[PDB]
């Protein structure tokens, strides 16, 4: 029998078992109410720091495999699950869970009460934590350790997962018939977009690329000026973990942008920071957005939205800049998911049109961007 | 726009008896509408035919029509309600088929009724089986390899196309009616025969094979804003090729990456797009290549379906509730959530933590020869649903909550039975509805996943979790009692095992695991439905136990409790009803003040409704579990009478546990249900009873049956329906059936009852309240006893029967509610012969007529005894006086023998049918014609009839003959019929027996040279002999009538016009005076 435990900063322990490296893990803890596509998620950099609680008891079902992962590793800081499943059971299987876990060297805990755990989270918000997994784990130091934990508010974590040397994606998307294709020709890319690493999921990229553009991905701190000197035919502003507050590099450099005529787009963090960008302020919310099944408005259409969300942090609405329009809003809580500028070629988004995992939905607020690109080329 | 202007009055379609494949799910579907739109301020109108539903509730629209559902009749409803909208999506093919209709006789232009929830041209988009696959091209999606078929020479075309084995599937049906797997050539035309003549467009849609493959489903639901969201998703348990309605599924789907889930996802919105349906909710199926991922679309209902009900109760979110609105304009995001008490919108996709599980409930036992084999076609009665934490924990639950006797999984076969493998590894090859026990067998007798595998193509995600609780339960075999730490107790409990099976695997009683279990401090905690995953706050008390740390049960301290216990999955002998009556018990009550708690696990039923009750626990009914919320609800009273047989013989369990049980005691329910007692009862009360004798053993049977003399009824304690029930002839026929009798029996005996002949069937239902007795109602049968009940038609007020012997069984009724002690309701069933009345029976608690009594009284006979129960007597309640309604009511049955082929559509002691109808007139006459129109006859008035009587019926059968010449019938008989007739001065024409000659009944009947048959037979062998008129008439869809008072029946039908007029229920009970 192999122990593992989860204390929270409030002292509230869930005794349980070890389904993952041995070890200790603290972090800001989260709930996710995604059914499918925790492979997805735990490779998702936004995770980072994080101690992910997933609300669909059974774990694992379909294994693991390559395609399924987001970045090159696993970023949550820890998995809080009810149950992991007997066997994988999914033809796209590559490894079990539990390896997966134990080979990405990742503490994690199964048998405890998620819905309990939930309910507090959601009732009382988030709450910092800290899992220890082995022999005797000590109750009293695990609460220590979440105790001692600084908190994600004011942290700056971007810096943390970004890319060391920027560098070019050409590679499209998966297929259930080709798997993930071959990366492309550059050649074969008509536009070419800039990106800044906040710590950004492959879809983003892929989609991208999908949509015809050649990238060239950049470290967080890159400055505007670097930037602007290769001619993007675009820029975009990547998802990540941390406060976006903390980031004035970014931010900075994007108000650097915003005086030039470039497209702009950001998802989730890079919504964050062109709004902070645009003067707006950014609210750490009480649990944040973790799922999706998540409706979203279109203000403008008044059409609605299934969309996959992962934010810890808002930006207030009644502190935008006039500059600054909604175009979207969040129909569980009215928090505001979309911006664009009023005078500028730049807008973002909260959520993740990317999904990977989940619906589909938001996939068209890229071609957006798509136009915004095709028409500044025009000029 | 919100809500819509141009729409004032709407027209509900209902679904009509229940059958077979279209059952309980439409009256919750139906009922949901109704509350949805009134809840609107729409004024509602809906017929239907069925008078145990809910629906059918006066008070539940402002127009209730209980009249057959036929184009003609509904027409003349249009007529005179002049409806602007009709919605025909909430009464499954029954409504679709009848929508279509409307519009086909262009009734519905006629009037200027709006067709809305889906167009007509949606619905053929989808219904027609061509058309869809058209549409599936069109949009890219696959299908199965296929082909069209109008003939039999065309079927067989494309047969010697895709090639066996082959899946049939005829346009306009569904549960999968009129189809079926050609393995062969031989089996090819049969269904192909069948489904052509099922087929109301007289098409096929034939497959190739994808038997094995993984099966899904989709709940979709869009608006007329585009918006689009998917409801529920579910895994089948049981593999392509096994219709899902006769399979065990789960929510959500369990083996789907959410890459694929996210194709399954958007195929599905692609399909409702493509297809036209634009308000409401869909099914989309689907068939997955669990080796590959292969996605293949398997077709669309464009309405409500079985799965949104279960959908439904699985997510809490209320799909017809939702879809009705929908279909008058209101959009998704409009729309509150209402569990979350409405902080939300409708406009988002359900998360669940937890599984849920459903189990379908079959009754083979009910249909000896029939084939009893899983497949493309619908063969079950019922389900049970349950929700837990696990999947094992759901799949337990699912498996008690089922009320077949299980209390998980029980054994089948035994482990030193050296044939055991090789039954085993049939029951899994070919599925039987006993599959889930054999494949525990599988892995006690040493089969693996993989051999498991093998067989039966039930992925392993399930099959491992079997296996993993049948290594559990040898654990508890091999260490006992003693083994059964706190640790391991609570292991137990945690992966759903059940006190009980605990109990004979320790081989100690349940009474001592739910001990061990008080000294552990080991009881679960209660768990809510919420339609996200705990993301918001619920102000709803809909909840689940699971064995976890947090209790969100949250009991009042507030008030004084009601529990009601329900009834379970419905089956054939214990259906709807006892919804209503559950329904009507929690309406009262908490009318009355009262905090109502409901338990129960059917999810097709209103009585699972969040709305119906203050409180609600989606748990098996069992004693554990019952026990377990008493425990923390603490109860002023339990109602034990109104769930059917399983709360029944729960009673004195319950009661000595310390459960408070108001109405009848559990003493005074085991006087009427065990048959000593009651032939006590009798005896004490100087009451009439045949020669009779309580038995428990073959010897001594065969001793008293000499005594009693044949013929005589073998009757059961301890049952409804008839189960087990016989009529015996001699000895052996006896020693044949005497043991299953027993097995049914509950340790108390078995009676042996002289047969009564030529003796009319009476019903009564009654309310004693201690001080009181008030008569519900007195129904006479049609079919004389012998026929069970629940299988006869019936008329209220009788029809034959004198006033004089009619009070007689009023105070027979009255004498024995007070001896017995009678606290709510009670049904009395007499026979009567020789203007002697007989006493057959007391069902000590409400009964199945109770909804059709108290429709055609206009008195609310659940709601009346259901404050009886709770300390109001008649007197208070000012509902003393018997009412006697100034017009007929009959009430006629549907049986399922078109379902099971091989079997022999005669009817006996043993109930059978599935549903009923409902048929008001102004005379008997129109009554019946009413009732047997509504009840689907294709009865005609005119055309040949075919006479084939029985020595008793030799008098009478003059008088029919004639009754149908004065008709324009033309006749035929066989030899003796026609000598009889010949004597009387009718001279048939003469018709040859099979064994006689050329051409024969078979030929005649076979070439549609009738239009009625009329049919009795007498004894074992004679039965047997005529075996073949009646499943020839069937086949063919002729009238026939097995007993000569129900010819005479049809016969008086005949001087009536069904269409005639009609008549709303609020009419029929002003008419009360
Ligand atoms: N190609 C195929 N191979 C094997 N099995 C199949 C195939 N197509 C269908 N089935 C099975 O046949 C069943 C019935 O198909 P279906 O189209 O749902 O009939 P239905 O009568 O319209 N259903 P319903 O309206 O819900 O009562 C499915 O549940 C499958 O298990
Ligand atoms: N002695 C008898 N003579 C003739 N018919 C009889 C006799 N006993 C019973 N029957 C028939 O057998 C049927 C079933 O007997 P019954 O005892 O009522 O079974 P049951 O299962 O308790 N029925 P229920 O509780 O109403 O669903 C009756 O409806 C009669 O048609
Ligand atoms: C579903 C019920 N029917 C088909 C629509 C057959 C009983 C109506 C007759
Ligand atoms: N109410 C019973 C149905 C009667 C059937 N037509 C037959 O006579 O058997
Ligand atoms: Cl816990
Ligand atoms: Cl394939
Ligand atoms: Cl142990
Ligand atoms: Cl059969
Ligand atoms: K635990
Ligand atoms: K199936
Ligand atoms: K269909
Ligand atoms: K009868
Ligand atoms: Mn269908
Ligand atoms: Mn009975
Ligand atoms: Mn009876």
């Amino acid at each position: 029998i192999k122990s593992a435990l989860l204390v929270l900063e409030d002292g509230t322990q869930f005794h349980g078992r070890a389904i993952g490296a041995t070890g200790s893990a603290v972090g800001e803890v989260v709930f996710n109410t995604s059914m499918t596509g925790y492979q997805e998620i735990l490779t998702d950099p936004s995770y980072s720091r994080q101690i992910v609680t997933l609300t669909y008891p059974h774990i694992g079902n379909v294994g693991t495999n390559d395609a399924d992962e987001e970045s090159s590793q696993v970023h949550a800081q820890g998995l809080v699950i009810r149950d992991l499943p007997l066997i994988a059971s999914n033809f796209r299987n590559t490894e079990d869970l539990s390896s997966y876990l134990k080979r990405h060297n990742i503490v994690a805990i199964a048998d405890i009460d998620t819905r309990k755990l939930t309910r507090l989270l959601r009732e009382k918000g988030a709450q910092n934590g800290c899992i220890i997994a082995g022999d005797n784990p000590d109750a009293a130091l695990a609460l220590e350790k979440a105790r001692a934990f600084p908190g994600l508010n004011g942290m700056d974590l971007a810096k943390e997962v970004t890319t060391a040397e920027a560098y070019s994606w050409t590679q499209g998307s998966w297929t259930l018939t080709g798997g993930l294709p071959q990366a492309k020709k550059e050649d074969e890319l008509p536009f070419h977009v800039v990106a800044y690493d906040f710590g950004a999921k492959r879809n983003i990229l892929r989609m991208l690329v999908d949509r015809g553009c050649r990238l060239t991905i950049v470290p967080a701190q890159t400055s505007a000026e670097d930037v602007l000197k290769m001619n993007p035919d675009g820029i975009f502003l990547s998802n990540g973990p941390g406060d976006p507050a903390p980031c004035d590099y970014a931010i900075t450099a994007i108000q650097k942008f915003l005086e030039t005529d470039i497209p702009v787009f950001g998802i989730c963090l890079g919504h964050q920071l062109l709004a902070l960008a645009s003067g707006a302020k950014t609210v750490k919310m009480k649990f944040g957005h973790h799922g999706g099944n998540h409706p979203v408005k279109d203000v403008e259409k008044n059409v609605v939205m299934i969309t996959a969300q992962n934010h810890g942090f808002a930006v207030d609405e009644a502190t935008l800049p006039a500059n600054l329009r909604v175009t979207h809003k969040s129909l569980f809580d009215g928090t505001l998911q979309g911006i664009h500028r009023t005078d500028k070629p730049a807008f973002s988004f909260q959520g993740h049109p990317e999904a990977s995992p989940g619906p589909h939905d938001a996939a068209p607020l890229f071609d957006h961007f798509i136009e915004l690109i095709e028409q500044y080329r025009k000029t | 726009m919100p809500k819509r202007t141009d729409i004032k009055s709407i027209l509900i379609l209902g679904a009509g008896p229940i059958v077979i494949g279209q059952a309980c799910e439409f009256d919750y579907s139906g009922a949901q509408a109704c509350k949805a739109l009134r809840e609107e301020g729409y004024r509602v109108i809906l017929v239907n035919s069925n008078p145990a539903t809910i629906m059918t509730d006066p008070e539940m629209a402002d127009a209730t029509y209980i009249e057959p559902i036929h184009w003609e009749v509904v027409r003349k409803i249009i007529e005179k309600e002049r409806p602007d909208a009709v919605l025909p999506t909430m009464g499954g093919q029954t409504a679709l088929n009848c929508a279509l209709e409307l519009e086909r006789q262009g009734v519905l232009e006629e009037f200027g009724v709006t067709m809305i929830g889906a167009t007509a041209d949606a619905i053929d988009k989808a219904e027609d089986r061509r058309r869809f696959d058209v549409a599936m091209k069109k949009i890219g999606l696959e299908t199965a390899r296929s082909g069209i078929a109008h003939t039999m020479e065309e079927a067989l075309a494309v047969a010697a196309d895709v090639g066996f084995p082959c899946i049939i599937r005829p346009s306009f049906t569904m549960g999968g009616s009129g189809g079926g797997i050609a393995y062969n050539r031989e089996e090819f035309e049969e269904i192909c025969a069948r489904g052509l003549d099922l087929s109301p467009t007289k098409e096929l849609l034939i497959d190739e094979s994808l038997i094995g493959w993984k099966e899904y489903e989709m709940e979709v639901v869009r608006d007329k804003n585009d918006n689009c969201i998917i409801v529920c998703s579910i895994e089948n348990f049981d593999a392509m090729g096994i219709h899902t309605g006769d399979s065990i599924t789960v929510a959500p789907a369990q083996t789907l990456t959410d890459k694929e889930y996210q194709i399954m996802r958007n195929a599905s919105m692609a399909v409702l797009r493509e297809i036209g349906v634009e308000t409401g909710g869909s099914n989309v199926q689907f068939a997955v290549n669990p080796k590959n991922g292969r996605l293949i679309v398997i077709e669309m209902n464009p309405r409500v379906s079985r799965s949104s009900a279960l959908a439904s109760k699985a997510t809490g979110f209320p799909i017809a509730k939702v879809a009705a609105k929908l279909a008058v304009g209101y959009t998704l995001d409009e729309l509150m959530n209402d569990i979350t008490g409405g902080r939300t919108p409708a406009s988002f996709e359900p998360s669940i933590d937890y599984v849920v599980t459903k189990i379908p409930r079959f009754n083979f036992e009910k249909f000896a020869g029939a084939n009893d084999r899983l497949t493309t076609q619908m063969k079950s009665v019922g389900e049970v649903m349950a929700i837990g934490r696990t999947q094992q924990e759901s799949l337990q639950k699912a498996l008690r909550g089922l009320e077949v006797g299980a209390t998980g999984f029980d054994p089948k076969v035994s482990l030193d039975d050296p044939e055991a493998l090789t039954k085993i590894r049939r029951e899994l090859k070919d599925a039987g509805a006993d599959r889930i026990w054999y494949i525990a067998d599988a892995f006690r007798a040493g089969l693996s996943v993989d051999g498991v595998f093998n067989l039966t193509n039930i992925d392993r995600w399930f099959l491992v979790q079997i296996e993993e609780l049948v290594r559990l339960e040898e654990k508890v075999a091999e260490v006992g009692i003693t083994g059964l730490n706190a640790d391991f107790l609570r292991q137990l409990k945690r992966k759903g095992f059940a006190d009980a099976r605990l109990a004979k695997l320790a081989g100690v009683r349940e009474a001592e695991i739910r001990k061990l279990r008080d000294q552990y401090d080991l009881h679960p905690v209660y768990k809510r439905v919420d339609t996200c995953a705990a993301e918001f706050a619920t102000d709803t008390a809909y909840m689940y136990s699971t064995y976890e740390e947090e209790c969100e049960a949250n009991p009042s301290t507030d008030r004084e409790k009601i529990m009601v216990l329900g009834g379970g999955p419905n089956r054939i002998g214990q259906g709807i009803e006892f919804d209503y009556c559950c329904v009507h018990a929690s309406l009262a009550l908490r009318e009355d003040g009262y905090e109502t708690i409901m338990v129960n696990c059917n999810p097709e039923t209103v009585s699972t409704d969040y709305d119906t009750s203050d409180r609600l626990y989606f748990e098996p009914v069992t004693l554990e579990d019952v026990l377990e919320i008493v425990r923390i609800e603490k109860p002023k009273g339990v109602i034990v009478q109104y769930g059917g047989q399983t709360p029944l013989k729960l009673a004195r369990a319950l009661e000595a546990a310390g459960v408070p049980v108001i109405g009848t005691s559990p003493d005074a329910i085991d006087r009427a249900e065990d048959r000593e007692r009651f032939q006590h009862a009798v005896e004490r009360l100087k009451l009439k009873q045949p020669a009779n004798a309580t038995v428990t053993a073959i010897e001594m049977a065969v001793e008293k049956a000499k005594e009693i003399g044949y013929p005589l009824v073998v009757r059961p304690s301890y049952v409804l329906g008839g189960r087990a029930m016989e009529i015996v002839y001699d000895e052996a026929d006896l020693r044949r059936y005497f043991q299953t009798a027993v097995s049914v029996s509950n340790d108390a005996p078995v009676l042996l009852d002289h047969f009564l002949d030529d003796a009319v069937e009476v019903d009564v239902d009654a309310i004693c309240d201690g001080e009181m007795v008030l008569i519900g109602g007195i129904m006479e049968h049609i079919e004389q006893a012998g026929v069970h009940s629940g299988d006869s038609a019936c008329s209220l007020p009788a029809y034959t029967l004198s006033q004089e012997i009619q009070d007689v069984m009023r105070q027979q009724v009255q004498k024995l509610a007070f001896e017995l002690q009678v606290r709510g309701l009670m049904n009395v069933q007499f026979a009567v012969k020789n203007n002697e009345v007989y006493l057959i029976e007391v069902n000590p608690r409400a009964a199945r007529t109770v909804p059709f009594v108290s429709k055609a009284t206009g008195v609310p006979l659940a709601k009346v005894a259901a404050r009886v129960m709770a300390g109001k007597s008649l007197a208070e309640q000012g509902v003393t006086k018997e009412v006697i309604p100034p017009y007929y009511s009959v009430k006629e049955v549907v049986l399922p023998f078109n379902k099971f082929p091989g079997v022999d559509p005669l009817l006996g002691p043993e109930m059978r049918s599935t549903g009923e109808v409902m048929g008001v007139g102004r005379t008997f006459a129109e009554a019946f014609a009413k009732a047997q129109l509504g009840s689907n006859s294709t009865m005609k008035k005119h055309g040949r009839a075919l006479l084939s009587v029985r020595e008793g019926d030799k008098e009478r059968v003059v008088d029919l003959a004639a009754k149908l010449l004065k008709q324009g019938f033309e006749l035929d008989a066989t030899h003796g019929t026609a000598i009889v007739l010949g004597e009387a001065g009718i001279n048939p024409r003469l018709v040859n027996k099979v064994h006689e000659g050329r051409p024969h009944i078979q030929d005649r009947i076979k070439n549609g040279e009738y239009t009625y048959i009329i049919n009795t037979t007498s004894g074992r062998r004679a039965i047997e002999d005529s075996r073949v008129i009646r499943r020839s008439a069937l086949q063919y869809k002729v009238h026939y009538d097995t007993t000569l008072n129900g010819g005479f029946a049809t016969a008086m039908a005949l001087n009536a016009d069904a269409t005639e007029k009609v008549i709303s229920v609020q009419e029929m009970h002003a008419q009360i005076k």
